[PDB]
């Protein structure tokens, strides 16, 4: 949970306070498609073990 | 559950910054001199300007121009010199020209605000202003943020000569100012302000009301700018001196 | 004469309170068991950034001057510790020939002033995007004609704000002590952080193949048997 | 540096700070004259007369 994946920072509320609503969509973007297939490689792994 | 409350957190300052001091100085150094400020301990509020100063330019990098009133910065330099009309636009990351190589220099990663305005009736005379230099010959670019106040004669071979010869030049030029021009060719003050955020304690900040602490209770906190939401409770830890908060 | 600097001149390359961590990081750091030159006065040059120590008893170096020509042509920047204050200070200075503990002759166009009112000292000098970094630490040594071998961490004491090349610098001295100079390279490091914020802890990944080891594994403990490792040499 | 002053420059696909490095292949140099406030319509999707 401590990689910003590219983004300007892991904080999440730290994009959001000293962003404007555009420029912050695709920051917050990055993080979200980076979180959410970091959960599925788990699941895949839970699945074959 | 949905939150219902909110805590604004801000530390104890009451001074106004220099806003008169460093926009309405009685003379600006030149470009190729130009002058660094520190700036601590004020409240940045910028409402008084709105009937007094009219910047022709003013954008900012790394943040939101929207959001700069519930921020707050931890350490602000304040950067001054005179350009004319046309070099304004060199004054920003990933630039290139007279100003942007020999003379003034910004960093691609870049947080902080650039803001200019023309001042024609002060700095520009009927018979001439030539006060105002620039360096327009130098053996190499500048690093960011790195000054060359050097005055030697400038030659193509490499070598040190006495100027009355053939291929040695003056490094200088002197900006020519009248009241008479176009308006790529009128006097420009340029004020570039470079902060960092969110690391040491805050000591220049914005001009927002605090609130009283309300405890276990799910609501939207605001300290020094950090926003979030989640319960308070009392704390046990210890910590480094100057040091705000911790992950 | 040639010494070696054995695990020495590891600082604090940034700001946060961190708890129990390991991070790993390249930068400009001092390689361990690298080549130091000990003098027991030379321009010698700055290049990256050095670190600087101090083997002395009665105190007699007295600060630094940091410059690129050493004339009156060129800025240079002055940090020097009088019996009472220790002053900063970066002027076009007449840098003569020999200092003493009166160094310059006079001093004109210039901006940055600031007044504050046997063992070693060390110090890393960084210079980079117009800040010089000035980092400092203490050690109480014993008789000794040789840098000790040990693992000491360095306080940052302060940045100054001051927009000059650094080609050359050049110690101050009085006129029993020696100094060693010791230069930075770009190198991968990692660091243990503790549960106070200090670090306990570091190795080079370029030194052994042990130590690479060390950096792929991203641990300090490894277990018996045979693994494969990145390319940090 | 001491003759042309440019009021707009201004380069697409590539870095301004990076032409001094660079090798080009192929290069035209297209020349007109427009007025004040068509200056701006010289860049990729815009509209207007010009
Ligand atoms: C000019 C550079 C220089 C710097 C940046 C510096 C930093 C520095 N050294 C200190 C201790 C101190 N440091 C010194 C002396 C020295 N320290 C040296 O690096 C050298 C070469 C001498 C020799 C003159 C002294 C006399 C003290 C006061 C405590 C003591 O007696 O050691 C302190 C106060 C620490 C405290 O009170 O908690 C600072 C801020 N000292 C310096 O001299
Ligand atoms: C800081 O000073 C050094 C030395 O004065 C500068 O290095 C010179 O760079 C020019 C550029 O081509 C060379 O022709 C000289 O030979 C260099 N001098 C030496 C002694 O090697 C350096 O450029 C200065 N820093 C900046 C940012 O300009
Ligand atoms: C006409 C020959 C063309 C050669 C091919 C072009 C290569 C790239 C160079 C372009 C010239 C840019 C000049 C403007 C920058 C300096 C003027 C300034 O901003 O102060
Ligand atoms: C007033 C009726 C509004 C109708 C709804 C708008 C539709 C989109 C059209 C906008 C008009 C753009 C005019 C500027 C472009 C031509 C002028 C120029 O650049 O040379
Ligand atoms: C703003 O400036 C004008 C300039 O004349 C002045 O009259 C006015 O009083 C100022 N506003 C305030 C609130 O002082
Ligand atoms: C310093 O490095 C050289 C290699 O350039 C090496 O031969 C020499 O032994 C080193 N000095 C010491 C004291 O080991
Ligand atoms: C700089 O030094 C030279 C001698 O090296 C001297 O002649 C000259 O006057 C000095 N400059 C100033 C401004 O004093
Ligand atoms: C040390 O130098 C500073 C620099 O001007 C001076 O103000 C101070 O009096 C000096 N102190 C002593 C003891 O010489
Ligand atoms: C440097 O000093 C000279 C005279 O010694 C003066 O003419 C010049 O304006 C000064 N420049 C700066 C930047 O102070
Ligand atoms: C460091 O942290 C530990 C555990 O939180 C604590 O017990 C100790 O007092 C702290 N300080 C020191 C100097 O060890
Ligand atoms: C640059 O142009 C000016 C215009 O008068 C001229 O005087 C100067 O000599 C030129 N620079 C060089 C290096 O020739």
């Amino acid at each position: 949970l401590s990689s910003n994946f590219g983004a300007i920072s892991s904080v999440l509320n730290d994009i959001l306070s000293r962003l404007c609503k555009v420029e912050a969509e695709v920051q917050i973007d990055r993080l979200i498609t980076g979180r959410l297939q970091s959960l599925q490689t788990y699941v895949t792994q839970q699945l074959i073990r | 559950v949905v939150p219902s409350g909110d805590v604004v957190r801000f530390p104890n300052i009451t001074n106004l910054c220099p806003f008169g001091e460093v926009f309405n100085a009685t003379k600006f150094p030149s470009v190729y001199a130009w002058e660094r400020k520190k700036i601590s301990n004020c409240v940045a509020d910028y409402s008084v300007l709105y009937n007094s100063t009219f910047f022709s330019t003013f954008k900012c990098y790394g943040v939101c121009a929207t959001k700069l009133n519930d921020l707050c910065f931890s350490n602000v330099y304040a950067d001054s010199f005179v350009v004319k009309g046309d070099d304004v636009r060199q004054i920003a990351p990933g630039q290139t020209g007279v100003i942007a190589d020999y003379n003034y220099k910004l960093p691609d990663d870049f947080m902080g605000c650039v803001l200019a305005w023309n001042t024609r009736n002060i700095d520009a005379t009927s018979t001439g202003n030539y006060n105002y230099k620039y360096r327009y010959l130098r053996h190499g670019k500048l690093r960011p943020f790195e000054r060359d106040i050097s005055n030697v004669p400038f030659s193509p071979d490499g070598k040190p000569c006495t100027p009355p010869a053939l291929n040695c030049y003056w490094p200088l030029n002197d900006y020519g100012f009248y009241t008479t021009t176009g308006i790529g060719y009128q006097p420009y003050r340029v004020v570039v302000l470079s902060f960092e955020l969110l690391n040491a304690p805050a000591t220049v900040c914005g001009p927002k009301l605090s609130t009283d602490l309300i405890k276990n209770q799910c609501v939207n906190f605001n300290f020094n700018g950090l926003t979030g939401t989640g319960v308070l409770t009392p704390s046990s830890k210890r910590f480094q001196p100057f040091q705000q908060f911790g992950r | 004469t040639q010494h070696t600097s054995s695990m020495r001149g590891v600082y604090y390359p940034d700001e946060i309170f961190r708890s129990d961590t390991l991070y790993l990081t390249q930068d400009l750091f001092l390689p361990f068991y690298s080549n130091v030159t000990g003098f027991h006065n030379p321009v010698i040059p700055f290049k990256d950034g050095i670190y600087f120590a101090a083997t002395e008893k009665s105190n007699v170096v007295r600060g630094w001057v940091f410059g690129s020509t050493m004339n009156n042509k060129s800025q240079s920047v002055i940090i020097i510790n009088n019996s009472t204050n220790v002053v900063i200070r970066a002027c076009n200075f007449e840098l003569c020939d020999n200092p003493f503990f009166m160094i310059f002759d006079n001093a004109f166009n210039c901006t940055f002033e600031y007044i504050s009112d046997k063992h070693l000292r060390e110090f890393v000098f960084k210079n980079k995007d117009g800040f010089l970094y000035v980092y400092k630490g203490y050690q109480p040594i014993d008789v000794v004609r040789d840098l000790p071998s040990g693992f000491n961490t360095l306080k940052p004491i302060f940045k100054l704000p001051l927009g000059i090349n650094i080609t050359n610098f050049r110690a101050i001295l009085t006129a029993a002590a020696a100094y060693f100079v010791g230069y930075l390279k770009p190198t991968t490091f990692m660091l243990k952080y503790d549960e106070n914020g200090t670090i306990t802890d570091a190795v080079d990944c370029s030194q052994n193949p042990l130590a690479e080891l060390k950096c792929s594994v991203k641990s300090f403990e490894i277990d018996k048997g045979i693994y494969q490792t990145s390319n940090f040499r």
